[PDB]
RNA sequence: UUGACCUCGGAUCAGGUAGGAGGACCCGCUGAACUUAAGCAUAUCAAUAAGCGGAGGAAAAGAAACCAACAGGGAUUGCC
RNA sequence: AAGCUCCUUCGACGAGUCGAGUAGUUUGGGAAUGCUGCUCAAAAUGGGAGGUAAAUUUCUUCUAAAGCUAAAUACCGGCCA
RNA sequence: GAUCCUGAUGUAUUCGGAUGGAUUUGAGUAGGAGCGUUAAGCCUUGGACCCGAAAGAUGGUGAACUAU
């Protein structure tokens, strides 16, 4: 069961324009990438490969929208005096350096 | 006890921004302060840390109001030292 | 699974738990009319009557807690509207 | 205007985060990173599973939203993710596991709440013709539109979607920015982390015609019922041989 | 795995007999009280309910009422002269049904029933 | 009948402000001449002083 | 009839009749006593169905009973402290069941009804003479009542393991060591 | 003027009843700490001991808003 | 007085209770394991709990908020042996 | 059994592993050894070979202060 003319039909009913002749990358703000992730990761057990291909996939689709949302001119960089509210709390990120902190000390007090 | 700078600590991105952070064993820019205004804007921020707690609220809001001024000057005159080298 | 001969069981009053006494309808509209309606019922009503039907039944949802609670509640004061139209 | 965009062009899209009644504590946090990383949505407590799956749709016109998500939990144990286009088409099931939510001291990334993202996706979401229908409505689900009076200033964080085995896999991170040696860009994981497998695709808000089965779903009640009845056997095979072995001496 | 206090919390069987001889004693006095009568009443049997015991049978609580009419027997009687009446359980087999028909004919076959006075 | 995603007066989000901040304290932005950014990218000044 | 068209009209209670009527019995109850005699039932559809009879031996105490917390919350309802005091009160009666009446906002008002077993109209109708036996002494002390059950979760199903059967017993059970003769 | 009904009282009015003791086991309320382990903290001791209220020869529970996915079981209780 | 059978007649079932939000407490048990307090507050081809990806939320199984009841079970106290 | 391949008739057009392999792994197969119990020894938990530290908690009994 994989009717490809309805799936495209349903396609052709909600495909919002993204030409990128009429439509801006400011608009949409969604890049694919030219290469397949599964052809770079070998066995899906292995997790550090499996998450490098991921992160490359992703840093690909940030090194693109940056480089056309620079060019549009819209504020990409985060300036250092404007503090808002992240999704992550400050007592979240509080105890993420924390268990660093113990991680790394740990580590220098075997050494020690 | 142990400085999270001798620790290979990364920074972490909170309310307050990371900014663009600078690479570990390089050359980080030195940026001299040397105008007026920026050494005002300095003084001004350690003479509000070293007076602290001001009873009156008006005179809170007045070394704040000082702050904020010395931070503004400053901003102006970068900008016309931009506008300068820009055109001129 | 194993093959048995299937059979019809007899009906069960105790599934017929679900009333359809009419005299027990007739007894609650008689006394929905006695009594009249809640404050927030009224409210309810005020909406439905001037046209607010979506808000009414966010109001009855936050009042009630389930939306197929709001969406009976909603019906049964429809109802009673419509009914309010024909006696009048 | 009532649509809260200040644009050109207007994408008027509303977002209705939905959670079922079975949903565990992992599931609702997972909800609630979706809802915070989602401005134009709304977010709503448990849905009857006695109701109707286009009720939801009557839900979804209630609150004024053209996109639903919805959770729906199976045993406590099991997700399952509904992304629909109400009133009119089209949706798709997900089975949802390998959970991985947010408040998980692990990850060392953040972004600001609302931002824009970039939609990261595939090769493979280009190409199988199914793929591309998920991209759309991922891309309708976690647009964030361009003049929305709730999204931040200033982008930080990437979405990205990635087809690996038979399975979507969800990512998110932080664009940190450093500068270059005599800026470059990495990224650090900063949010929830989970797998997706295709169902089905109907045509229609919550029914309709199928027209993508997936054929190869692996159902952890199938898996469940396996053990079951391996137990059972192990049983059974050895009342057989205690029939045998009494046989056997009479014999 | 002595965490808590088992010594304050500690029993011992050493009433094993005494309790077996109290037992057989009550099931000679319950005899004795319905001296020509069994001293058990009759029970259906019935198949164990999950898929690893469904092929064997058991003894169940009562017998059901269509089993108990098909065979015969009122209900009111049933549990007077010793059958007991399970009015939760439903057939839902011709199996069973029959099955538990045999049984309570071989019990009225079996029976005898003394005319009231 | 296809839905237009509008946000009702009885909406929570219908008035939004312009500061484009969120929960977090005003304690930050007190020693500074600005208030937030608006949506566009643009700090926010201070009105004036009383 | 009127046992139904009184049992809507209950469960209709913020309707305008009844919350004229709660109202002004609300006043009226702050007025009278903490505890005092009924008369009759102020609710007789609710009373009958717990098992009020108008018989010599059955009687009605209205209770006011203070509402709120100990952050510490006490495991016994309010109900069940209005059934103690009603209990403590006519010591030489039997709590048979309470009912609610009026909330206000400060106190929540209880009718219980109880039963006299030393009367000779309960004592040879059967149906009560349970109650006059002595096994039910102050079952409103021991949890005996609806709300004691209630409260001690005496209910058959997956979720009720651990206080089915009696909570202590159950723990103790499952805290003995069993060793046998033979082991 | 009189007489009912309702409500609230009085009596050393007629007849009854409660208290206290006991508490081995039983039903509830309330409720620790010593100890053990772990960077720390939750946890453990223990839903225990102490305190309070209430019964009996047993108490409690108890005749499914139960178990189940069966070819079905069929109140409660206790042992393996 | 009572039981069955038949039917061109009927068939009544527990509300500040479920339930939603929340605080405490408790459990192996956030489908909140149960309980309590607090604010809101229900239904009648109804409600509760499970099963299920199977295409819609189908199927399965019971009737809560009224009550009584011996036995198998516990016992360092009572009358004894 | 498991992992990385090599890729057969064919099949529902997307379903499978056969042959040949690998500096691989098993607490593997390779013609069963376990169960019950007696005696001795060791480990853990209970008071734990015996005696002995300051403490904390629950519930009670009493008094000691030109302070009035």
């Amino acid at each position: 069961i994989n009717n490809k003319e309805g799936l495209l039909t349903a396609l052709r009913r909600i495909q919002l324009d993204i030409n990128p002749k009429t439509t801006p990358f400011s608009f949409h703000q969604s890049v694919v990438a030219s290469k397949r992730t599964e052809d770079s990761i070998p066995q899906i057990e292995d997790d550090l490969q499996r998450e490098l291909a991921f992160m490359n996939q992703a840093l690909e689709a940030a090194r693109l929208g940056r480089s056309l949302l620079r060019k549009e001119g819209v504020p990409f960089t985060r300036p250092t005096d404007y503090f808002a509210e992240m999704v992550r709390t400050d007592a979240t990120m509080e105890k993420v350096k924390q268990k660093l902190i113990e991680e790394a000390t740990a580590k220098k007090a075997a050494a020690e | 006890v142990y400085s999270e700078k001798e620790l290979g600590i990364p920074q972490l991105n909170t309310v307050t921004p990371v900014g663009v952070t600078k690479p570990k064993g390089k050359k980080k820019g030195k940026v001299f302060v040397d105008d007026r205004e920026s050494m005002n804007t300095i003084l001004a921020m350690v003479e509000a840390e070293k007076q602290g707690q001001i009873e009156s609220k008006i005179m809170r809001a007045r070394q704040l109001e000082e702050i904020r001024e010395a931070r503004r000057i400053e901003a102006e005159k970068k900008e016309a030292e931009r506008k300068a080298l820009l055109e001129n | 699974g194993h093959k048995t001969t299937r059979r019809v069981l007899k009906e069960r009053p105790s599934r017929r738990k679900g009333a359809q006494s009419k005299r027990t309808q007739f007894v609650r509209s008689l006394i929905r009319e006695v009594a009249g309606l809640a404050p927030y019922e009224r409210r309810v009503i005020e909406l439905l009557r001037n046209g607010k039907d979506k808000r009414a039944r966010k109001f009855s949802k936050k009042k009630l807690g389930t939306f197929g609670r709001a969406k009976r509640k909603c019906e049964e004061l429809q109802r009673i509207i419509a009914e309010s139209r024909r006696a009048h | 205007d009532r649509s809260n965009i200040i644009a050109e062009r207007k994408n008027k899209q509303r977002v209705l985060v939905l959670s079922s009644r079975g949903v565990t504590y992992r599931h609702r946090h997972l909800l609630n990173d979706l809802a915070s990383m989602l401005p134009h949505g709304r977010k709503d407590a448990k849905f009857d599973t006695k109701s109707r799956l286009y009720e939801l749709c009557e839900l979804a016109e209630l609150y004024n939203c053209n996109n639903v998500l919805f959770f729906e939990a199976r045993k406590g144990k099991d997700l399952y993710m509904w992304f629909s286009k109400v009133p009119n088409g089209p949706t798709v099931k997900f089975y949802a596991q390998n959970l991985h939510t947010m408040e998980e001291l692990h990850f060392q990334g953040n972004c600001l709440k609302g931002s824009r993202p970039i939609l990261s996706f595939d090769a493979a979401f280009e190409q199988e013709p199914y793929l591309k229908v998920i991209k759309e409505l991922f891309l309708h689900t976690f647009g964030v539109p361009q003049g929305h009076k709730k999204s931040k200033p200033f982008i930080d964080h990437v979405l990205s979607f990635s087809v690996a085995d038979g399975k979507i896999w969800v990512r998110n991170y932080e664009i940190r920015e450093v500068e270059k040696v005599k800026t470059d860009i990495n990224l650090i994981e900063i949010g929830p982390r989970f797998v997706l497998t295709p169902i089905i695709i109907q045509e229609g808000s919550f029914g309709g015609p199928i027209l993508y089965e997936n054929k190869r779903f692996i159902s952890p009640n199938k898996i469940r019922a396996e053990l079951r009845k391996a137990k059972a056997a192990r049983h059974h095979a050895r009342m057989e041989q205690q029939r045998d072995l009494l046989a056997r001496k009479r014999q | 795995h002595f965490r808590k206090h088992w010594q304050r919390r500690v029993r011992c069987h050493f009433d094993q007999p005494g309790k077996k001889v109290t037992r057989r004693l009550a099931r000679r006095a319950k005899a004795a009280a319905l001296a020509p009568r069994p001293v058990d009443k009759l029970r259906p049997i019935v198949r164990c309910p999950t898929v690893k015991y469904n092929r064997r049978t058991r003894l169940g609580r009562g017998f059901t009422l269509e089993e108990l009419k098909a065979a015969g027997i009122p209900r009111l009687l049933a549990p007077t002269i010793g059958i007991a009446v399970d009015h939760r359980r439903k057939n839902l087999s011709e199996e069973s049904l029959a099955a538990n028909v045999q049984r309570l004919k071989d019990y009225k076959a079996r029976l005898i029933l003394f005319p009231r006075k | 009948d296809e839905i237009d995603p509008v946000y009702d007066s009885d909406d929570t989000d219908y008035n939004v402000p312009v500061n484009t901040i969120g929960n977090i304290p005003l304690s930050f932005y007190d020693s500074y001449p600005h208030i937030g950014y608006d949506i566009n990218g643009k700090k926010i000044m201070r009105p004036a002083t009383g | 009839g009127a046992l139904k068209y009184l049992e809507e009209l209950s469960k209709k209670k913020q309707s305008d009749v009844v919350r004229f009527l709660l109202r002004v019995r609300c006043w009226e109850y702050r007025q009278l006593n903490v505890i005092h005699r009924a008369s009759r039932p102020s609710r007789p559809d609710k009373a009958r169905r717990l098992g009020y009879k108008a018989k010599q031996g059955y009687v009605i105490y209205r209770v006011r009973v203070r509402r709120g917390g100990r952050q510490l919350k006490y495991q016994r309802s309010l109900r069940a402290t209005a059934e103690e005091r009603v209990g403590r009160r006519c010591s030489n009666l039997r709590v048979l069941n309470s009912y609610w009446v009026n909330q206000d906002s400060t106190y929540k008002y209880y009718e219980v009804i109880l039963v006299d077993p030393n009367h000779k109209a309960i004592r040879r109708d059967p149906r009560i003479n349970w109650i006059c036996n002595p096994v039910h002494k102050h079952r409103e002390c021991r949890g005996l009542t609806s709300t004691g059950k209630k409260s001690r979760g005496l209910n058959k199903g997956h979720r009720f393991n651990k206080t089915r059967a009696g909570r202590r017993k159950t723990w103790k059970r499952h805290n003995t060591l069993s060793l046998w003769r033979y082991r």
